[PDB]
């Protein structure tokens, strides 16, 4: 029941400072070690640093000079500060608990993608992909949502607020010539009950605080 | 540098007194994060930890199968001898006679 | 300090087979290594720790072993949900640091499966922008390679479509693939018939889905 949740800005302009916060539930951050870790496509997982509240903190020698950690135990939060962000610092940043009495990390946050760029945040437009007569394969109908023109990554999509997961495929984003990303999310369902079941896609684009729910109905 | 041991300790042999009012606690470590520094404190009877009272300078587990001797000077009366940190803390009750 | 090399980079095995992943260390530190399993879009998950101990939630088919210089993760009976990237990890004592290997990607072979194909006309909402996207879906196929072609009034298109493929499904190990043709609203009205033609190793005859309204 120990859970961690990163919160960050998505975008940070080059040379500025990255500020992230980890909010922990299910236990107090006043004991045990807690860490920041990042993952980049080209370089893999990299440990950043850790602290034990009011005791000590250790940092990766590669990043020591750009990195500091503060702790707010009254909110069960701790934060990462990384100065002079470069393009090579684009990565998914995780917070995690160090395993007590061990050498591993036993609980992880979901991670927040940080994109170092000087482009501006843009929220997506969401359009239905309606099940028509041309989206039926026998007794099976496909439907979805098209999530167009956003920056930076990522967009997440759920269906019916999480209650519809079977048959869902949410595609990796494509980069359009415009520099904006696009993706679709689709789901296959019984053709027989298109007019009786309700299909809503819930689109989340954290970098622009955009939340869109789109009802997907046939025609 | 060193990390603080976050694992659990067990008493290997009984606490033992000395000529000079100190106690001898031998603990075996069960964590795998050795080398690490042993958390040590002297919680009074109020549950609040007390200041210093450790005779051993920087006790460290080097190998979780090698026991570590620790020397402490508890206060008079009732106290606790606390080895380990937070949830996995060994809390040894103690009475030092003749204040 | 310590450098972990994982072998092999990619493992591709059929369900029920045995999988062994190697983690070689440049120098010995401790005998207590960790393994993480990272499924698509998730954080790494602690799988095995202290070289051989199963983390909470880790099934019995996962075992770890190893002495000092190389360590081993074994998956005894491989299952489709085991599609993941597996990382080993150790803590360096001096200088103090936690270090990961580059991961071994485990892929799950399965029987050939032909795509089910669906086509979606552009949305009315989108049409009152300037742009029309038509989406062709290839659902639940294996293996990956496929051929999507766009015909607009039977003229073969080129230059205005983009594709995206999912990772293998955690349940049935298939792929799905989207192809999106993007036209202006102007060009979208000049034509009536919009067709997506799909060829695949499991099909033996190309499959076209089309529509003709708007």
């Amino acid at each position: 029941q120990v859970q961690l949740q990163e919160s960050g800005p998505g975008l940070v302009k080059p040379s500025e400072t990255l500020s992230l916060t980890c909010t922990v539930s299910g236990g107090s951050i006043d004991t045990y070690y807690w860490s920041w870790i990042r993952q980049t496509p080209g370089k893999g997982l990299e440990w950043i640093g850790c602290f034990y509240y009011s005791v000590d903190n250790h940092f990766n020698p590669s990043l020591e000079s750009r990195v500091t950690i503060s702790v707010d135990t009254s909110k069960n939060q701790f934060s990462l500060k990384m100065t002079s962000m470069t393009a090579s610092d684009t990565a998914v940043y995780y917070c995690a608990r160090n395993q007590p009495g061990g050498r591993a990390f036993d609980y992880w946050g979901p991670g927040t993608l940080v994109t170092v760029s000087s482009a501006s945040t843009k929220g997506p437009s969401v359009f239905p992909l309606a099940p028509s007569s041309k989206s039926t394969s026998g007794g099976t109908a496909a439907l979805g949502c098209l999530v167009k023109d956003y920056f930076p990554e990522p967009v997440t999509v759920s269906w019916n607020s999480g209650a519809l997961t079977s048959g869902v495929h949410t595609f990796p984003a494509v980069l359009q010539s415009s520099g904006l990303y696009s993706l679709s999310s689709v789901v296959t369902v019984p053709s027989s009950s298109l007019g009786t079941q309700t299909y809503i896609c819930n689109v989340n684009h954290k970098p622009s605080n955009t939340k869109v729910d789109k009802r997907v109905e046939p025609k | 540098s060193y990390v603080m041991c976050t694992g659990s300790f067990k008493l290997e042999k009984e606490v033992a007194e000395t000529q000079h009012g100190t106690v001898l606690v031998q603990v075996k470590y069960e964590g795998t994060d050795a080398p690490c520094k042993i958390p040590f404190s002297s919680q009074d009877e109020k549950g609040v930890t007390q200041n210093g009272r450790l005779i051993t300078a920087n006790p460290i587990v080097t190998d979780k199968e090698k026991p570590v001797n620790i020397e402490a000077e508890p206060p008079f009366g009732e106290s606790y001898i606390v080895v380990g940190a937070g949830e996995k803390a060994l809390k040894l009750s103690w009475f030092k006679k003749g204040s | 300090e310590i450098v972990l090399t994982q072998s092999p980079a990619t493992l591709s095995l059929s369900p029920g087979q045995r999988a062994t992943l190697s983690c070689r260390a440049s120098q010995s530190v401790s005998n207590y290594f960790a393994w993480y399993q990272q499924k698509p879009g998730q954080a790494p998950r602690l799988l095995i720790y202290d070289t051989s101990k199963r983390a909470t939630g880790t099934p019995a088919r996962f075992s770890g072993s190893g002495s000092g210089t190389d360590f081993t993760l074994t998956i005894s009976s491989l299952e489709p949900e085991d599609f993941a990237v597996y990382y080993c990890q150790e803590r360096n004592n001096w200088p103090l640091t936690w270090t990961f290997g580059l991961g071994t990607k485990v892929e799950i072979k399965r029987t050939v499966a032909a795509p089910s194909v669906f086509i979606f006309p552009p949305s009315d909402e989108q049409l009152k922008s300037g742009t029309a996207s038509v989406v062709c879906l290839l659902n639940n196929f294996y293996p990956r390679e496929a051929k999507v072609q766009w015909k607009v009034d039977n003229a073969l298109q080129s230059g205005n479509s983009q594709e995206s493929v999912t990772e293998q499904d955690s349940k049935d190990s298939t792929y799905s693939l989207s192809s999106t043709l993007t036209l202006s609203k102007a060009d979208y009205e000049k034509h009536k018939v919009y067709a997506c033609e799909v060829t695949h190793q499991g099909l033996s005859s190309p499959v076209t889905k089309s529509f003709n309204r708007g």
